[PDB]
């Protein structure tokens, strides 16, 4: 199964035409996991980021309500794997989660978390990015929208010091401009 | 504006003329030809 | 490999399993000479 | 499927004896010089 | 490379000022042409002047 | 001469913004104009972002220029009509220079163009087919895929083939106008089996990703 | 039923004309 | 090649016979304004290059 | 007797070997690596083979 | 006395890989093939020799 | 390696068949490099692969080489020719594996191939047999 | 012209201008030439427009 995907993949101009390959073959559902498992794995690790694999992801989602569920899991599965990857596909990452989260396939982000505690140096770069690539699109006023409905809390916060690792990190990334109120509450 | 420009209108009284209308029995100076030679070379 | 003549010629042989079959549409199962 | 012997051989005659194709390389024939 | 060029040239559009508003009836206008001949009229006496302008 | 140039006009009456620069036919749909629902695509679709805003204010969608797919089918007909003597591993190191000639070029521009594809099958189909007259048969059975896509390491041409790809195909009626979807797909090239074959587009990657990545690369660099 | 789609007739086309329509459409 | 070398003596003849088309006018404009642009733009000339040169 | 002599003499007759060359050559297949890998008259080459052969 | 300079620079390792100048790759013949960077297998890429024996590093480095 | 085995004489002899086997295997090789050596080597190891009287090894050496002489590296067929000139050193005219009749008709035509090597060898061989 | 090329001691990119009202000053805005090629981007209020159309 896994290599049939990469060749349907590999073939098909356009992002439409893998989803139509890959429906057509009507390879058993449950699987319907380690598939996207291998959309994901597929391009990220291939070698730079393609708009392609990652419209691919998100499409198989809509068409069945569980190959949704299959993507969220998956980047659940990513904890693990936060550190370990090597510090370019996380260039791929970022952006990549960037655009399924711009186009509405937010709140599945508040399982991420930053401290000192436990973050990765990787997880760090990794999260970096997506806000540099999702902001890139929805201009980081419609993100002031989703964000302050958003209720995300590992994120944003107690923890004084977390509040200096958090704003502080945000004025790394350089956004910022989304870490007002957490300013006022450390006054 | 343009207040500053080279030229006065060239394109006066320049109403093409009739060189299409005129045929002409010479098979380098007809207006064919002419329009063929322009075409294919660069 | 090898690193208007032969190199076309030599293609041939190398696929010749596939080029020529025992199994085709139609055909006239010819004997070279010797 | 019957069998038709092919006796027709490819040899160039030109290089067969005298052992110059004036084709050179681009010859249609077999170059195999004198056999018998 | 020229396809960069083409990207340079639409962001170069997509950020000039107030470009696609129509509000008071402001009008844009793409315009491609070539010079026609340009290198068969060229001449020879007056491009030696120019030339001695530069080298 | 008014004949060669080309106008457009962006006015309340008028969205869309058409315009060629070098080998691309451009046309620039506004979302502040009519965008209706807003979407994501294939890369053929650009985004447009403002620079002060970081904001995606338009689209620009590329297609490739009709007298660049001329200039690509007389370089094919270059290949068939001014080889027949050449080999025919010569003939297939024509046709990969040509074809990746196009597509690193063009890239995402190509997957837009549904003349394209079909020119690029009908001319992988007569390039093969002339290899085929090569040795004297048309039969399929004597050249299944493997000859010819097969990497000349092992011994077969090494063809780069962009053309067993599917090809979109809906409501010619529509699609003449309103820009409809695709309701069905035409089978490009025959397969033995089922199988497949990869495509070179897929293993290049597109013009507005390597743009983004320099500019990503090089401040990074800085 | 061809439906305006596919060529008129698959002779110069490369192909087999061979028309099936798309499986993931909505 | 041989039509298109034809018409071409043609236009070599007639631009001897007709004379330079730019008139005379237009030419002085032209020179003129291609010197106030050299002129605001600080453009030295191309000088010469010398026998040692390092590149 | 007779499966002992054919396996040898596929290794082995001269004219098997100048009909091997000669493909070679028409070819122009050249082999990279000296030596060639261990095959000695070991009776594995010839095991894997066509045959499906087990090992217990 | 340290020998400074302003700035840091570059390593070496790198900074003298490919090639020079060179230019791009012919007017753009056909008969050029070269489309692929690297050789398919690791056969001739691998090593000069696939085998060479010897137990000198092996009892040297055993001890 | 020449002179150690004309040296061991015919100690030598239950030893030919790995040589010969190294020395086909390698006549292969990748080509422009080790042809010529191989094939020089076979030219000065022809006196003891003929006392010892192995008449299979005059076999394989006389048509295997006979086949080379296609080779379009003149470097290599240069290499091949004195192989072939050191086996008519040792077996005779008419007990030639490769008859003459066969081998000189396809040895004349290469007389026009420029680089030196080749027209040496060459020339030699058709020397000998022709005297 | 001078104002797309801008000063020489600070010389502007491919396209972008000193300020903005630079931009606005003039209905010409975006000029790109590849060889003999001419693209041309104009930006027009209603009555620059109606102007020319008059003329
Ligand atoms: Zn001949």
């Amino acid at each position: 199964f896994r290599r049939t995907i990469y060749l349907a993949i590999q073939s098909s101009l356009d992002f439409e035409e893998c989803a139509h390959k890959l429906l057509k073959m009507e390879f058993p559902e449950s699987q319907t996991k380690e598939l996207c498992n291998m959309i994901l794995d597929c391009c990220a690790q291939q070698r730079t980021y393609e708009k392609f694999f990652g419209l691919l992801a998100g499409r198989f989602c809509m068409l069945k309500k569980e190959y949704m569920e299959s993507f969220e899991g998956i980047f659940k599965e990513q904890y693990d794997t936060i550190h370990r990857l090597e510090t370019n596909k996380l260039r791929n990452v970022a952006k990549m989660f960037a655009h399924l989260l711009y186009t509405d396939s937010w709140s599945v982000l508040e399982c991420i978390k930053l401290s000192e505690e436990t973050t990765t140096s990787s997880s760090r770069i990794f999260v970096k990015i997506f806000f540099q690539e999702l902001c890139e699109y929805m201009g980081l006023p419609k993100l002031n929208a989703r964000l302050k409905d958003e209720t995300l809390q590992p994120f944003f916060e107690d923890n004084p010091r977390n509040t200096r690792f958090a704003i502080n990190f945000f004025t790394s990334i350089g956004l910022g401009g989304l870490t007002d109120e957490l300013r006022e509450h450390l006054k | 504006w343009d207040d500053d420009v080279v030229f006065k209108n060239c394109a006066k009284g320049v109403d093409d003329q009739k060189k299409d209308k005129r045929f002409v029995n010479d098979t380098l100076r007809s207006e064919f030809h002419k329009k063929f030679m322009e075409k294919y070379i660069k | 490999w090898e690193k208007n003549q032969i190199p076309n010629r030599r293609f041939t042989l190398w696929w010749s399993p596939t080029i020529n079959r025992a199994n085709v549409y139609v055909g006239f199962q010819v004997q070279l000479d010797l | 499927a019957t069998v038709r012997w092919d006796y027709q051989p490819d040899i160039c005659k030109d290089y067969k004896e005298t052992g110059f194709c004036g084709f050179g390389d681009s010859c249609k024939f077999l170059h195999d010089r004198s056999d018998y | 490379p020229p396809p960069l060029l083409v990207y340079k040239w639409c962001q170069g559009i997509n950020n000039l000022q107030d470009v696609w508003e129509t509000s008071e009836g402001e009008c844009n206008v793409m315009l491609e042409s070539r010079f026609e001949k340009m290198y068969e009229k060229i001449d020879l006496t007056l491009l030696n002047r120019l030339l001695r302008l530069i080298v | 001469q008014w004949e060669n140039s080309f106008v457009s006009v962006y006015s309340k009456d008028n969205p869309n913004l058409l315009f060629n620069m070098c080998g691309f036919e451009c046309r620039i749909l506004p979302k502040c104009r009519t965008s209706y629902e807003e979407f994501t695509h294939k890369d053929g679709v650009w985004n447009l972002q403002n620079e002060v805003t970081k904001e995606r204010t338009a689209q620009c969608f590329l297609r490739v220029d009709d007298e660049s797919m001329q200039r690509f089918h007389n370089r094919v007909r270059q290949i068939l009509m001014a080889s027949g003597s050449t080999t025919f591993t010569k003939i297939v190191n024509k046709w990969n220079t040509a074809l990746i000639g196009l597509m690193t070029y063009f890239r995402e521009a190509v997957v837009n163009t549904q003349e394209l594809l079909d020119l690029l099958v009908k001319c992988e189909n007569k390039i093969q087919t002339r290899i085929k007259i090569g040795l004297n048969s048309k039969m399929p059975s004597r050249f299944p895929p493997v000859v010819f896509y097969t990497p000349k390491e092992l011994g077969g041409l090494g063809m780069l083939s962009m053309g067993h790809v599917l090809i979109p195909q809906s409501d010619l009626r529509w699609s003449k106008q309103t820009d409809v979807g695709i309701t069905h797909f035409r089978s490009g090239m025959s397969h033995e089996e089922d199988q497949l074959i990869p495509n070179l587009y897929r293993y290049i990657q597109p013009w507005e990703s390597e743009f983004i990545d320099s500019q990503r690369v090089w401040a990074e660099y800085a | 039923m061809y439906n305006g789609i596919g060529l008129p007739t698959p002779r110069g086309s490369g192909t087999n004309g061979y028309v099936q329509r798309n499986l993931s459409l909505v | 090649t041989r039509l298109y070398l034809k018409a071409e003596q043609e236009r070599q003849h007639n631009y001897l016979k007709d004379g330079p088309y730019i008139t005379a006018e237009e030419a002085v404009a032209v020179y003129t304004t291609t010197v106030h642009w050299l002129e605001s733009r600080r453009f030295s000339p191309i000088p010469f290059p010398p026998l040692s040169y390092k590149h | 007797l007779i499966q002992q002599a054919m396996a040898k003499i596929m290794k082995a007759n001269p004219a098997l070997y100048v009909l091997r060359e000669r493909i070679r050559k028409g070819l122009q297949l050249y082999s990279s690596e000296p030596t060639e890998p261990y095959l000695s008259s070991q009776n594995y080459g010839e095991l894997f083979s066509n045959q499906i052969i087990w090992f217990v | 006395n340290p020998r400074t300079s302003n700035e840091v620079q570059y390593d070496q390792r790198l900074f003298n890989q490919s090639k020079g100048m060179d230019s791009g790759f012919a007017g753009g013949e056909d008969e050029i093939y070269n489309v692929y960077d690297q050789a398919w297998r690791g056969g001739k890429d691998m090593a000069q020799s696939i085998y060479r024996p010897s137990k000198n590093l092996d009892k040297d480095m055993y001890g | 390696f020449g002179t150690v085995v004309n040296a061991l004489g015919k100690r030598v002899k239950p030893y030919l068949p790995q040589i010969c086997g190294t020395v086909l295997w390698r006549l292969n090789n990748k080509s422009a490099k080790v042809r010529q050596q191989a094939a020089d080597l076979i030219s000065r190891t022809a006196v003891v692969m003929k006392t010892c009287q192995e008449e299979k090894l005059m076999g394989h050496l006389g048509v295997v080489l006979y086949e080379y002489l296609g080779e379009e590296y003149p470097e290599v067929l240069g290499s091949i020719l004195g192989a072939l000139k050191a086996i008519v050193n040792v077996i005779g005219m008419h007990k030639m594996t490769p008859p003459i009749k066969d081998l000189l008709p396809r040895l004349t035509p290469i007389l026009k191939n420029r680089h030196e090597k080749v027209q040496e060898n060459c020339i030699d061989l058709v020397g000998r047999i022709a005297d | 012209a001078s104002e797309m090329a801008g000063p020489p001691q600070m010389p502007n990119d491919f396209l972008s201008f000193q300020d903005i009202a630079t931009e606005a000053a003039h209905p010409i805005r975006l000029f790109c030439r590849y060889i003999d090629r001419i693209h041309i981007f104009f930006r027009f209020t209603a009555d620059e427009a109606r102007d020319l159309i008059q003329r």
